[PDB]
């Protein structure tokens, strides 16, 4: 049940495919039945830092006066 | 439109009413406000009690004096409360208790006076004891200091008394008592009081822990701690004094498992 | 749909003002920082951004296996006077200071715990002598379990004890744990008792030290040395390598300052002075 | 880390006038810098931080 | 809506940014605001160098004190800069050079200080020299100050030296040193810093002259001229002193005809 | 299209000629060659090259994985007065002539380093001694990084330090690095100064060596001997071997003519004559 | 998410293919995530050397006078 | 011989005037305080590779008897998009006499050489105060 996914390869001469063309793909495989076994993915998000850098009981415009 | 210019705020919770008028538009400690235990992620299996009116009111604790050799002050919230009301009489008889907050730091001066007060609001802020022989061994008695709080000192000091020892947290201010820089602690969920501007600061924390619902007679969660970063200073006058209030609310709380009165050995 | 490995907003062009809008003017009361981008103080021109922030994501900074403790064990002659060594290790990262300073960034996290032993050996004595390759056992006694006795006692037959049997020189053996936390994350720092005091008790019955939980969180470690008394007395290390996988961390704590001291945040004197020296006007 | 082909530049504040007070003010004010990077700062290739030291 | 209200304002030209907070709302010269050469009304034939950013930014030359005998200063612009970071460079190695402005005069009390600055930028600002006998022998060296700039005087002091003179201009103030009452000078672009309100004036000026792109190192365009029009005072003290600080920016400027380096003798 | 691996442009045929067309004549004052093909300067017949160029492709010229080092590190008895031997050596290609002439052929490279490590070992000294399998830590301690002090401290706790442990006698070791340059391609050869000197500043203050970039390129490797204090003394060689493996290469410069001399282009006395004799009339 | 690409056999008896008729692949798979990982491909192009021998701000036709 | 690279700055960047190679090898032997100059030798191009060879940068002979000049554009050419220019250097023109000069059964004879350059698509970022090197 192969889980094959893109890598981020930086367009490499000779690597597969870059600036002539083409992607890069690895085939990965789970093989223990328990989850917390699994091979850490990587392919984690990223939030926007306003819930720490933007915390108001309103909202703030960048152009305009900080202490209205 | 109108003068509902961020300066000027009106919070209600309870029965209880501030009206600040320099407000530095308030801080929601993480864009998340304040809610009730949503089934979805509860614990406890028994009918949470919810004082609602009863206890989500503000309550003043005791004013601190401010003055030039002022090294700061910390209060440790689930705690600092314990008697305040309902929310003191609820606080004893459940177990388990979830609890939210609001708090208002209040502190004004005329436009001649100067200062910054940093109010940061340290989540599980365990502040460092003063026995260089064995840690953590600070006194509960001690540890909890209620309506009162404590207060960060100037240089540590360490406690030598051990036929039996004094058991008190030593916290140093420029390691927020927690062995950690100041100048890097603007971390946390806050608002720093700045004397030429705002006279008051507004955080509004919602329960944070590892936990649905915990305890409180043990466990603490949040913890405020004020620290003077820019020292007060008035006229070429010896020395001057301001004092620095606070008035915290508890909001969205519920308590569970009912039993027999609490009664901490808190002298 | 944002995800670590993509690139940051890539930076517009932008020429002259005069403007009534204020983007350089902030004011830190409210403790929200003004999100200025370059192109607001100054001119900037049109930057296609190819830099992404795939290497700084929370994953990606417990990336490396970092190293929570080592353990001495020695197999003795058979006539040795004193009893034969196996250690025994309390599951725990706070006992060296790198892997113990990244967690603490934060105030909780959720983590597996991804655990691998670089097990090696010497001959102690100047006697020169044999030994046949040797094979450990690196049981796993979960918190409550009865921590072993002698080091050939019957605690070792694991009957439900997760164990491995290391044969010395080979890959270095590795076991994945999944979050074993009591609560819905492990908390990095705790405030408050695990006992209260009540006043209708004695000072004593009723006390306990402060920022301590549970008596065995994480639980413990036994590590014998499986083979018999032999003539030439090997002893030997096992260097345990914790490497946090599946990861979350929340509420970000202002890094240790000082250098650590206990399992306690605590701080001995002198140590005290982190900072360096430098002229409030000199470059 | 202190490079000198990778060099940084130069920060630095001057009194564009002064800090001009009335009478009965306090005449040493205090000014509290703070800094942080902005959504266009990125860092790479982890390593050991120099800051904590594990004396024996 | 918001606190977009005049007074604040956020200059940017070039790679510097000035940000004042009691600005009073900014003068464009003549309603026309500053631009380039239009083909239409062009004249030299090469190709117009234009140093842009280069150039373009703010230039802080240096501050001037301003104390109850302070009778006024004045610039010449197209030379009070020849130093300035490029637009010193180019400034010379060009024989024409269009040049436009945007003069902001900073200059901040507190609200128990009084006076009134008037701030103006007048075009072909003649000032008259200082010798009863031969009229315009002033002398170069001393007729282009640079970042340092002239002051305005009391009243005029005729110059006897003769065997060899000190051929200076003596600018009166009330004559605004082009003999001609101050009290009429509120025609050219103009700001009156008045201590009460506004802390700095910002006027705008597009280059004015009876050619398309003229010289630099030798004829000057706009001159700004600065005269206390409200003397200073603070509290029954001696004398008070605020320091004026002017910052200036060169704005759509262009350089033709490439050369060797000018270098004149300024001193 | 045009693969390293085709086939040259088969030979096309070609009879006598008496044309006002001049291949033979050049000139090469324009600097461009005279691209004549063999059917110029001759009767050329109809050849099918078979003949590809799919082994001299820049990525084959660096598909062998050439020695940057070799280095020496032991473990001697408890007992030694002198400190335990751990070797530490910089990251960076010219310490041997081989791999450092192939690549000093461009101005420029971008390639991801494929660093292997062939570790053997030897009891020193004439006693007859014996010595459990030892295993070895290659630790990676990036630029800037604390290099280790004593053979057993800290640093090596390694909590973010990609390191390897390498057990005696195995299948040798091997870690692939991406292109970790600070640019856009490693400089094979820098023209300028690290540090400009100034005139407001003292000749010291602000000097530097010619050719020399940034103070720690491609990084530091720290290798010890894990093992403890062994009566039989064992020193160790770890040589490593770097391949370029996804390699590009920019500006054909000419080849190093006389022996190298230092991290710089600059060459020793004596060494400067690198031809041979021979008649310029005998074949 | 195999990679089977075909190799340039050189018609050899009975190698799978050759003077008989077929051609030869061989499987890849690319393993790790993370791309200066995978195996040189060798599948590298080949450019004109122009950019070196020819490069002139004109054109060079071979039959053509040299010095023009 | 001593130590490599020590060669210094004031020295290393002859600007207008440029420096040139020389016929074999000669030691700095100074050193109570060295003369810290290249020692550029000509069949080595300077940094030690034959001449012969040389013929692989962008290059153009002026062969006396036809063309009485060379033309090379050079593009930037560096491991950087835009780089430091007080600092690092980027192209270098290196004039060698390849076929010695010879005029009539006469003494010696000369002809002077005189280059011409013009930088062409440049731009600059980061403006700052005047740098001033110590080029003396």
């Amino acid at each position: 049940g192969a889980q094959v996914s893109s890598q981020k390869v930086g367009a490499h001469e000779n690597s597969n495919r870059a600036y002539g063309g083409s992607t890069i793909n690895y085939t990965t495989i789970n093989y223990y039945r328990d989850s917390a076994s699994n091979a850490a993915s990587k392919q984690d998000f990223s939030q926007d830092p306003s819930k720490f850098t933007e915390p108001i009981k309103d909202v703030l415009i960048k152009t305009a006066p900080m202490l209205n | 439109a109108c003068g509902y210019s961020d300066r000027v705020l009106q919070l209600t919770l309870g029965n209880s009413t501030i009206t600040t008028q320099e407000a530095a538009n308030s801080v929601v400690a993480y864009g998340r406000w304040p809610e009730y235990l949503r089934d979805s992620e509860a614990n406890p299996v028994d009918q949470p009690t919810e004082p609602d009116v009863a206890a989500c009111r503000f309550y003043t604790l005791d004013t601190v004096s401010w003055t030039k050799e002022s090294r700061g002050w910390w209060w440790k919230l689930p705690d600092a409360l314990r008697d305040m009301g309902l929310f003191g009489q609820n606080m004893y008889y459940h177990y388990l208790g979830r609890s939210g907050y609001t708090v208002h730091v209040q502190c004004n001066a005329s436009k001649f006076h100067q200062g910054a007060l940093g109010v940061f609001a340290v989540p599980e802020m365990c502040l460092a004891g003063d026995s260089n022989t064995t840690t953590m061994h600070t006194s509960y008695q001690n540890a909890n200091p209620g309506e009162k709080g404590g207060t960060f000192t100037g240089t540590f000091t360490p406690d030598n008394n051990q036929t039996s020892p004094a058991r008190r947290f030593c916290p140093v201010d420029y390691l927020l008592g927690n062995g950690t820089l100041l100048g890097n602690a603007f971390v946390f969920p806050h608002q720093i009081i700045n004397l030429r501007t705002n006279n008051c600061a507004t955080l509004v924390l919602p329960y944070v822990n590892s936990l649905s619902i915990d305890s409180m007679v043990k466990h603490n969660n949040w913890g405020i701690a004020i620290l003077p970063l820019a020292p007060l200073n008035f006229a070429s006058e010896s020395s001057p004094e301001i004092p620095i209030t606070l008035t915290i609310a508890p909001m969205c709380c519920e308590f569970n498992g009912l039993r027999n009165i609490t009664l901490p050995r808190l002298q | 749909a944002a995800t670590s490995r993509d690139a940051l907003p890539n930076t517009e062009a932008s020429g002259p003002t005069h403007s009534k809008e204020i983007p350089a003017l902030t004011a830190v009361e409210t403790g929200a920082t003004n999100p200025l981008v370059p192109s607001d103080t100054v001119q900037t021109r049109h930057v296609v951004q190819h830099r992404s922030r795939s290497e700084s994501s929370i994953e990606s900074f417990f990336a490396r296996g970092a190293c929570v403790t080592i353990m001495t064990v020695d197999n003795p002659a058979s006539t040795t006077n004193k009893d034969k060594l196996f250690a025994v290790w309390k599951i725990t990262y706070k006992d060296t200071v790198q892997l113990r300073r990244k967690l603490e960034f934060f105030t909780y996290s959720r983590f597996d715990m991804e655990l691998t032993f670089v097990v090696t050996a010497n001959f102690t004595e100047t006697n020169n002598g044999h030994a046949l390759n040797q094979v450990y056992q690196i049981m796993y006694v979960p918190p409550g379990a009865p921590v072993p006795e002698k080091w050939d006692d019957y605690t070792w037959q694991t009957s439900s004890n997760p164990s491995i049997f290391y044969t010395y020189g080979t890959a270095p053996a590795r076991i994945s744990v999944p979050y074993v936390g009591i609560s819905n994350a492990y908390s990095h720092f705790y405030d408050g008792f695990s006992k209260v005091p009540l006043k209708d008790q004695s000072a004593a019955l009723g006390d306990s030290l402060y920022g301590a939980a549970s008596l065995n969180d994480f639980g413990i470690l036994a590590v014998r040395v499986v083979n018999d008394h032999n003539p030439t007395k090997v002893t030997s290390k096992i260097r345990v390598y914790l490497k946090p996988k599946h990861i979350r961390v929340w509420c970000p704590r202002p890094p240790r300052a000082v250098a650590y001291y206990g399992p306690g945040v605590d701080y001995k004197d002198g140590t005290l002075t982190p900072l360096s020296t430098k002229d409030l006007t000199t470059y | 880390i202190d490079d000198s082909f990778t060099e940084g530049g130069y920060i630095s504040v001057f009194y564009q006038t002064r800090i001009v007070v009335p009478l009965s003010t306090p005449r040493e004010m205090d000014i509290l810098g703070f800094v942080s990077a902005c959504n266009d700062f990125s860092v790479r290739l982890l390593r050991d931080t120099t800051h904590i030291e594990q004396k024996a």
